[PDB]
RNA sequence: AGCUAAAUAUUGGCGAGAGACCGAUAGCGAACAAGUAGAGUGAUCGAAAGAUGAAAAGAACUUUGAAAAGAGAGUUAAAUAGUACGUGAAAUUGCUGAAAGGGAAGCAUUGGAAAUCAG
RNA sequence: UUUCAAUGGCCCGUCUUGAAACACGGACCAAGGAGUCUAGCAUCUAUGCGAGUGUUUGGGUGAUGAAAACCCAUCCGCGAA
RNA sequence: UUGAGAAGCUCAGACGAGUAGGCAGGCGUGGAGGUUUGUGACGAAGCCUUGGGCGUGAGCCUGGGUCGAACAGCCUCUAGU
RNA sequence: AAAACUUUCAGCAACGGAUCUCUUGGCUCUCGCAUCGAUGAAGAACGCAGCGAAAUGCGAUACGUAAUGUGAAUUG
């Protein structure tokens, strides 16, 4: 249970802070766990998803399909992932958002931002 | 003792007919004028304590039995000593799934179900 | 509600949200660091003097006082 | 004791009792005849014996004030043999000067498990038609997917 | 679109229909009833009859106002009126249900109107009262007691 | 548009406009063989 | 009436005790008892301890060892400092009453202890309290 | 309570007498649907409703404190009762003993999985699996209202000193954790029903003597407070019916149900 | 002649946390373009209006039509979800089926016939 | 269930009068829509205590919602003349 | 003889219009605490139905259809019932 | 006396938008804090985006500039 004053338990204030949520606090609600691999060799359970990250379909229809992250979609908490797209009438190709929660990074975009922000959250790199 | 009903007709509420915003859920006419109120000539019926049924076969089914609203297979083990009293009536809201194991069981207690057909073929 | 509450919720800049209210904390003592240092957070200022041998107040308590044994 | 816990529980409230339209039944896992009353409420009796199933096997529990501050080991069990009527003799010596009613009670359930377990193995050894489910979803969606396929078919035309 | 009536399957049927259309609801139902099961170019030849005013659309309910007339003793009526406007969407949608039986394959030749029917669309103090309508063009153990069956038997053996 | 009279507006704006200029192409056009309607049959695997 | 209006428990089984009582005993007393349970608080004056100890040495005394039975509360009379010995049957006892009893005398008892000891009522003085509020 | 103003924002009076219109007062003014309306009633859309809420509605009940503690010490009481706690609807069915008093280790535990553990060893922790099983979504408007779940109430942990087992014990569902010198009755009898099961710590159990007191010594706890006297001495009146006493004054028992 | 903290008040201001409250004719007039559209010379007056779907995948393509649209087709778990979009009551309307009908009708009682249920 | 046959069956509410009839309301359906909250007094019943009785102005206290629960110093109200 | 929900069971007799008024017991709705090892995408709620059943009645249960996300029994609390 | 018409019942389709569920809203309570303006306020008008009408933001540096934080978007 919480026991803070500062934080509130009402339904009507957490979907509204959710869905007003500016673009740099959707993106940290835009997380997705780390690959078993990635989390004993980095020592984080997740990390915010990034373009270019290495991703993993881990439910919904496209269960087990990879491949990199070509969009952030933060407006819509959508991830737009390469080749998993759906196919108009006209023949044209929609690409499938999917939540971020729902796919698993199995390798990272590194940069010196990234590493300084894994051993900032008790990480090694 | 057979199951004897004293009436087998509702008591419609009077002009209930007439008027659709008028339900057919019997109302007691309070107009001091009601003809019906008085129990004049050919005038509908109104509901009274003579026409109750007799207490032995009261709440009984035509085949003697009592209904006995029955929610899930707990309901119908409670239900094994009076398989000769009472017939476990599934609820509408039990899944087919739960239909299934609550009429299973209750052929094994031998216990009449009402509905047992329903959502189970 | 208000015309002054209907234009911020209507517009896009954020609300002045302050974090401030916690119930139950007592204030920190400053002052004597002999106090500060043997004082509990959690207990009374009633329960913190009568345990350091201090009187709270040197005039009658309106009121019952606490019997724990 | 006993009264004043009838009293609480017959009269104000108990997670036990289904309200019937003319008669109560007890959900105890204990009540002999099913409906809670004074001579059945296993909470109201304290001296109390039934009968019940156990895998195949009718087993007699009772209890008894010396008993009732425990509840771990406040009921007892014993079990009743396949023979009838050695079933009865041992429900006779055990409940041995025990009430009458109370006796005659736990006969009654003795004989109408008896009943149940030959009923059960009766339809276990005979064959019955399996009773599946219905999808309301799957029906639905079926059904229009057969609306649509005989709209395709053209079967007057195919036979032509 | 689902229509009101069992037929328009494929197998002899076709369909057609126009919704909000900006006509007189009580003329289109007459011209509905008046052209209901008639062979398709039986229909187009009384509809264009009808413009032509070689023929009159019997108002059969609708008739309040409606000055007798001699050409609808055809359908033992007196009150018929002419409506245009009616004419016209029937005529277009009966080109349409047409054309569509055309597309799937029918035969043209055994085709009547199985089924057309006119519906009120959302009425648009002169709120009018435009007209649905939708047409469909189609190719045209007992036992016997102990006493009973000895008496029969008795009988057939004595034949 | 969270305002449903504002959105109903604008689609059937959006329809007439789509409606409008999707004849607009086909009456400037007005293919068979390759333009052909695709059906279940033809996608079946 | 037939029932008392009170919802308590352990008044509802004094009833029944003493319901048992009245139909199974010839006692006019037990049917008194009966029909007193059945009174509402109002009807059920407060006896006090002195107006007990009055009436059981009053005129003649001879109150011996008589048991005395008020279907009621028994309060304390603190004016009277001196307490007979004496053995009451009440409803309830106020707490005063209860001690001033038992440290100087003898006992308070129940309406059921009652009828273990005289369950016909015998040797019982079946006082009231005066209803002149 | 509604706003003090609700219903009265607008202009309205009523249009008359002979006018073939029911005389509520009409909006006035044009050019607006809302022209020409009815306002100012209860049966009016956008109206005032009958007899508007108040917040000087009386929310709060005085008990008097005798009587407050009269049902404490019945529901402690009710809570040493093993029927009592089955009808309340406790899966006490392997529970050691009743009341079930837990050695002083207890008070000082640190970690959930302690506290898990022990429940386990006294066989209570059935009535957390029953907790946690009964876990529902509400039913109706009150999860609109951050009323989002119900559940079913574990064991009442009563202790004496706090050291961890607060922490230790307040994350199992079900489970209410309280000073013994501040027992609660909406935890003591929740919902009006008599009969939670309570754990006990030595410490908590060794003063209930001081909290409570007896018939005949005052609580320390609780100044001139005695505990209550009972209006019969022995509960059990069918004993008193059958005993030897009675059963040799009465008369010769006429037939129960008799022969018409 | 003069000043003075604290305990006290607070339908506003900047924030916060709650509720045995209301649930779209309710709750603020306003859950949405709400003091908006609109009305009045003016002071003032002042509404109606929430819900496709998980995803727009919002129906390519062919055909008819001047077009709006229709019909095949397609997407979808579902178009009994096509934006006139959740569920979809009644009033009311058209259609088909069944039956009744010589200046009212509704209803009650008893049965017959036809249809349909327990069986 | 529909329908037929025989038999019976005056339109509901409101108001007026000894009583009717007038007269007034009623095109239809859905949703809304009227003895409520509070202060005082009185009766009766229940509950607690009882020559007493009333914790909640206030204080203490409450780590797990702390607006709860729990505790009560001095007064005061009513009663006991 | 098991027939002690003592608030239960059983036997017997008489009686049955009813305005003002008086008294009693029930049905239903929103929300709250408790409880039912409660119901639910294998379909909650709702709706529809010449399906069935129960109650003198208020009402309740159920089949079929439609439907798509929550709801109910029991004990008490409460009211914009 | 068949049809039409009228009515009744059922089915289907309309018309309508009740019901049910929901809800970034309202309402009520409590708590913390004290800050408009001649250094031009509140309010009004007019403007500003690659494609904008409202609302939002902003003021010819015009859906913003600097600075600091975050660390890779915006999105029709």
């Amino acid at each position: 249970m919480k026991f803070s004053r500062d934080v509130t338990s009402s339904r009507r204030k957490q979907r509204k802070a959710h869905f007003g949520a500016p673009s740099s606090v959707r993106r940290v609600l835009m997380s997705a766990p780390l690959s078993k691999e990635l989390r004993e060799q980095y020592k984080i359970r997740s990390l915010p998803v990034r373009r270019d990250d290495q991703i993993t379909v881990i439910r919904g229809s496209n269960k087990g399909r990879e491949g990199k992250i070509t969009s952030v979609y933060r407006k819509k908490f959508l991830l737009l992932i390469e080749r998993v797209t759906r196919e108009k009438a006209n023949g044209a190709s929609a690409p499938v958002g999917i939540d971020a929660s729902k796919v698993v990074i199995t390798k990272l975009h590194l940069d010196k931002d990234r590493k300084d922000l894994i051993v900032r959250k008790g990480g090694k790199v | 003792v057979n199951i004897i009903k004293k009436r087998t007709k509702p008591f419609k509420r009077h002009q209930s007919d007439r008027f659709k915003r008028v339900g057919e859920s019997w109302r007691k006419p309070r107009g001091i004028d009601s003809c019906v109120r008085r129990r004049f000539r050919g005038t509908i019926s109104m509901p009274k304590i003579g026409y109750g049924n007799n207490k032995k076969t009261r709440y009984c089914m035509p085949n003697g039995l009592k209904a006995f609203l029955v929610r899930n297979v707990s309901d119908v083990e409670l239900l094994l000593m009076h398989n000769k009293t009472y017939a476990a009536e599934i609820a509408g809201n039990v899944s087919a799934r739960k239909r299934v194991e609550i009429v299973e069981k209750a052929r094994a207690l031998g216990v009449k179900v009402t509905n047992a057909g329903a959502k189970v073929r | 509600a208000n015309p002054r509450q209907r234009n911020k919720q209507r517009s896009g800049k954020p609300r002045l949200t302050r974090r401030n209210a916690n119930k139950k904390a007592k204030a920190k003592i400053y002052g004597n660091f002999v106090i500060q240092q043997n004082w509990d957070k959690h207990a009374t200022l009633r329960q913190n003097y009568a345990r350091l041998g201090l009187l709270a107040t040197p005039n009658y308590v309106t009121g019952g006082v606490e019997k724990l044994y | 004791q006993d009264e004043v816990i009838w009293q609480v529980v017959g009269h104000e409230f108990c997670s036990y009792r289904i309200k019937g339209e003319a008669q109560n039944f007890c959900r105890n896992e204990y009540n002999v005849t099913g409906l809670c009353n004074r001579q059945s409420c296993p909470l109201a009796n304290s001296r109390y014996a039934t009968v019940r199933e156990d895998n195949g096997k009718l087993y007699l529990y009772m209890k008894t004030i010396e008993r009732a501050h425990f509840p771990s080991k406040l009921w007892q069990r014993i079990k009743l043999s396949k023979n009838y009527a050695k079933a009865l003799e041992q429900i006779d010596q055990q409940l041995l000067y025990w009430p009458g009613r109370q006796i005659h009670r736990c006969k009654q359930r003795l004989t109408r498990l008896t009943q149940y377990l030959l009923k059960a193995r009766r339809l276990a050894l005979k064959h019955q038609p399996a009773l599946i489910p219905i999808k309301p979803k799957q029906a639905h969606r079926e059904a229009s997917r057969e609306r649509k396929a005989l709209i395709a078919a053209k079967l007057e035309k195919n036979i032509e | 679109v689902r229509y009101s009536a069992s037929p328009a399957l494929e197998t002899k049927c076709a369909k057609a229909r126009g919704a909000y259309l900006r006509t007189h609801f009580k003329n289109s139902r007459e011209v509905a009833f008046t052209i209901n099961g008639m062979s398709l170019k039986k229909a187009f030849i009384f509809l264009d009859n009808v413009k032509e005013h070689k023929q009159a659309v019997p108002f059969r309910r609708f008739n309040g106002g409606v000055g007798r007339t001699a050409q609808g003793k055809e359908f033992g009526v007196t009150q018929a009126r002419w409506p245009v406007k009616s004419v016209k969407f029937f005529y277009d949608l009966l080109k349409n249900a047409e054309a569509n039986a055309e597309a799937k394959g029918l035969d043209m030749d055994k085709l009547i109107i199985k089924h057309v029917q006119v519906n009120a669309a959302p009425k648009q103090a002169y709120l009018s009262s435009p007209s649905h309508i939708e047409i469909i063009v189609a190719e045209e153990v007992s036992r016997v007691s102990l006493k009973q069956g000895a008496k029969a038997r008795n009988l057939a053996a004595r034949k | 548009i969270k305002n449903k009279i504002v959105r109903q507006q604008q689609y059937m704006k959006a329809l007439h406009q789509k409606n409008k200029d999707k004849l607009e192409r086909r009456k400037e056009r007005a293919r068979l063989s390759e333009n052909i309607p695709a059906t279940i049959e033809s996608k079946r695997v | 009436r037939s029932k008392p209006a009170s919802e308590n428990v352990y008044l509802k089984l004094l009833v029944k005790l003493y319901r048992f009582l009245a139909r199974r005993t010839d006692s006019r007393f037990n049917k008194a008892i009966l029909k007193r349970l059945f009174q509402s608080k109002t009807n059920r004056p407060p006896i006090s301890i002195s107006k007990i100890a009055a009436l059981t040495s009053r005129k003649s005394a001879s109150s011996q060892n008589k048991t005395t039975v008020v279907v009621g509360t028994v309060t304390d009379d603190e004016r009277m400092l001196t307490v007979p010995k004496l053995s009451i049957a009440a409803l309830r006892f106020t707490k005063s009453a209860r001690a001033r009893i038992l440290k100087a005398g003898g006992e308070v008892l129940t309406l059921d202890q009652l009828a273990l000891r005289a369950p016909t009522g015998s040797n019982t003085v079946l006082v009231r309290g005066k209803k002149h509020a | 309570a509604v706003s003090e103003k609700a219903g009265h924002q607008t202009s309205a009076e009523s249009w008359g007498t002979g006018r073939a219109l029911a005389r509520i007062p009409r909006v006035g003014g044009g050019g607006t649907h809302r022209s020409g309306q009815a306002a100012f009633g209860n049966m009016c859309r956008s109206g005032r409703m009958f007899a508007p809420t108040k917040t000087w509605r009386k929310w709060h009940v005085k008990v008097n404190q005798n009587e407050k503690r009269y049902a404490i010490a019945s529901a402690v009481a009710a809570s040493g009762v093993p029927s009592l706690l089955l009808a309340r609807g406790h899966r006490i069915e392997e529970i050691p003993e009743v009341p079930l008093v837990v050695d002083d280790a207890v008070q000082s535990f640190q970690k959930t999985k302690e506290a898990v553990a022990l429940l386990k060893e006294i066989k209570a922790y059935r009535d957390v699996i029953k907790v946690a099983n009964s876990r529902k979504l509400r039913a109706g408007k009150g999860k609109l209202r951050n009323r989002r779940h119900v559940q079913r109430r574990g064991p009442l942990v009563v202790f004496n000193e706090d050291t961890g087992i607060v922490k230790a014990f307040r994350n199992i569902p079900g489970v209410e954790i309280v000073n013994v010198r501040r027992l609660n009755l909406l935890q003591l009898a929740p919902g009006g029903h008599l009969g939670r099961f309570v754990i006990w710590t030595k410490s908590a159990f060794g003063l209930l003597d001081s909290v409570f007191g007896s018939t005949t010594e005052v609580a320390q706890l609780k100044k001139n407070y005695f505990l209550p006297e009972n209006i019969i001495s022995n509960a059990d009146v069918t004993r008193l019916i059958n005993s030897d006493e009675i059963q040799s004054i009465v008369k010769a028992a006429g037939p129960s149900r008799v022969k018409r």
